[PDB]
């Protein structure tokens, strides 16, 4: 396993940490919103998500399907909960292992789950307008590579 | 649901309690999520059979899988408090959140095993904050959990 | 001071905006309070005359000086925000603030040296929901401590 | 010796989650518990009076209410503090210097901890714990070693 080596090279990267909590600020300012957008993208460059997302229905009618809007918003307090861990390597590492328990039981591979980070910039590109850095993705990616080390 | 959601959304009083009751738990989410975990199993230790997955829970926050649940747990609380305002959302993340627990055969009268456990963390942890109309609009939220199951 | 507090306190718009972009500075206040203090030296140099002690102020978070009072700084904004709905409670807490930078001579004209860095700390910090009128709205409140020294 | 003291605090687990849980009740109501607090200092230790003299009759007092809340923003500032050694140090460091300028000695700043016991009783009711008070009197003790 490679996630406790991952987790305490993300713990101990001060700036990195620090574009993931700016960033953060703006992607939780509409959780809903966001939540949305982000599917929303992952559909768009991975319409093979929809095969795993069935249950959620007509997935392209957005806030007015109240089980993708369910998800949607449901996903952002994972994020929460993995910004909130950054500063404590074992507050990072048994969180991130939780939360691959149930992706694990859903065949969801780790190359899967990184289909997130286009989707990611995207978001971020909506969400930061004039301000965009790509930084901002490097940072996302190296968090998304902790959940895809324990997946 | 739409009868328990109706309950919760319909009273002011309800979503103050729950909205300032969080606040408070809020402090510390991690310390409030080991301690509510560890009054579940205290007040009923018939529930451990759910969580065979998560090894010794008697450790509390030494047990890392422990941990982990009692962190993951405080966040969909969250998500049902900044839910109150919008009947249809505090609906949609209920159903959201039930799926997972209808796929581990729990009951409402199981999860209502909550409720209890959750009053003595209210008491524990409010000060003279504490009144029974908190317990009351903490009961009326996890009944809307309990009519989704 | 009454005029200035009016301003803030009877504009739900600049209290809007003002709720909203401090919601975004709190997801990292020691990160917005270095920021701050970075673009004040910057972009207003004239004002490192009144921060000797802090020493080399081009060393940001290394500066453990620096990195006090940028965090410290933070918390008298957190005052403020938190005062909005209270026009006696704004009064009172400015006035408080007040005292201590009247002792260091900073007259009005001098204080107000931090708009155009937190406008830029702003830009940097909310991306797409970053406004004119928000800037606007910090001005305003900016205004109260002027018209206090 | 605050950076000693310091180190203890932010690795004693126990310590920091009494801490919390009980700021968790005092910050409520910070403007409040911001005035209790003030008002059981005066009461117990009356030459504190002479050290707020700007506020004027401490017996509806405006200034008073403007210095006790702002006083719970610096406690919120060490209770964000407790996870990072470096961060309780210069924060505390900073919050001292005006105390060592008004001549504030350790000692006369420890007249704050009885008000502090004062106010958890009174907040924290049925579940007031002397272990509390000895917590917070620790924290204090960070707080005098910079004096
Ligand atoms: C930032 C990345 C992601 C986050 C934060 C996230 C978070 C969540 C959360 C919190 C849940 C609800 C709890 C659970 O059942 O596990 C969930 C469910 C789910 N996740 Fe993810 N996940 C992400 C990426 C993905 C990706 C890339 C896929 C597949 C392509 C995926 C597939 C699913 C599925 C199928 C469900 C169950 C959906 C339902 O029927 O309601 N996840 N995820
Ligand atoms: C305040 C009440 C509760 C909240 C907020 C809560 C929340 C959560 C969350 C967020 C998860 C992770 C996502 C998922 O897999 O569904 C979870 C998992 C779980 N829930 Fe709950 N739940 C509560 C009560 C209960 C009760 C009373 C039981 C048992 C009777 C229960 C049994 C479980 C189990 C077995 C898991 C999976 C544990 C694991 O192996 O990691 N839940 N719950
Ligand atoms: C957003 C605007 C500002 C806020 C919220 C702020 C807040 C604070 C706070 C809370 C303190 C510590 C308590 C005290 O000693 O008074 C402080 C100290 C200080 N303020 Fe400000 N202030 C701001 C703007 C300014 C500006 C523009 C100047 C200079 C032109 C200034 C000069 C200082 C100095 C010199 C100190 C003492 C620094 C030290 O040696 O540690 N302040 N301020
Ligand atoms: C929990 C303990 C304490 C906290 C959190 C606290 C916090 C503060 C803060 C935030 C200020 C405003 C910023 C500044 O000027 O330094 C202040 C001012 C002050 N502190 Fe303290 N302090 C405490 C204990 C004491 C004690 C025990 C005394 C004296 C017996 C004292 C004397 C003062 C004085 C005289 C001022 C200036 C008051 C004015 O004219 O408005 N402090 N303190």
């Amino acid at each position: 396993s490679r996630v406790a080596e991952l987790a305490n090279a993300v713990v101990s990267n001060a700036d990195q940490k620090d574009l993931l909590r700016m960033s953060w600020g703006v992607l939780s300012v509409d959780m809903e919103g966001t939540g949305l957008m982000l599917m929303a993208n992952l559909f768009k460059t991975s319409p093979s998500a929809k095969g795993k997302f069935a249950r959620l229905g007509d997935v392209s009618a957005g806030k007015d399907n109240s089980k993708l809007r369910g998800h949607s918003i449901t996903l952002m307090y994972a994020l929460q909960n993995f910004v909130d861990a950054l500063d404590d390597v074992e507050r990072l590492k048994c969180v991130v292992e939780k939360f691959a328990v149930n992706h694990i039981n859903r065949q969801i591979s780790a190359d899967e789950f990184g289909e997130i980070v286009g989707p990611l910039r995207q978001t971020l590109k909506a969400r930061m307008g004039n301000y965009f850095d790509e930084d901002t993705v490097a940072a996302w990616a190296s968090l998304v590579a902790v959940v895809q080390a324990a997946l | 649901v739409d009868a328990a959601v109706a309950k919760v959304c319909g009273s002011e009083a309800i979503k103050a309690n729950l909205r300032r009751s969080w606040g408070v738990l809020s402090a510390d989410i991690e310390a409030t999520g080991l301690m509510l975990m560890s009054n579940l199993f205290t007040l009923r230790p018939d529930t451990k059979t759910y969580f065979t997955r998560l090894g010794d829970v008697q450790k509390g926050k030494a047990n890392s899988k422990l941990r982990g649940h009692a962190i993951t747990l405080t966040y969909a609380l969250n998500n049902f408090v900044d839910s109150l305002d919008d009947p249809s959302r505090l609906k949609c993340v209920v159903e959201k959140f039930a799926v997972n627990h209808i796929n581990r055969k729990i009951s409402g009268d199981a999860f209502g095993a909550i409720v209890e456990p959750m009053k003595e963390t209210l008491k524990a942890r409010m000060g003279n904050y504490y009144s029974d109309d908190v317990a009351g609009a903490w009961a009326a939220l996890v009944g809307v959990v309990q009519a989704a199951l």
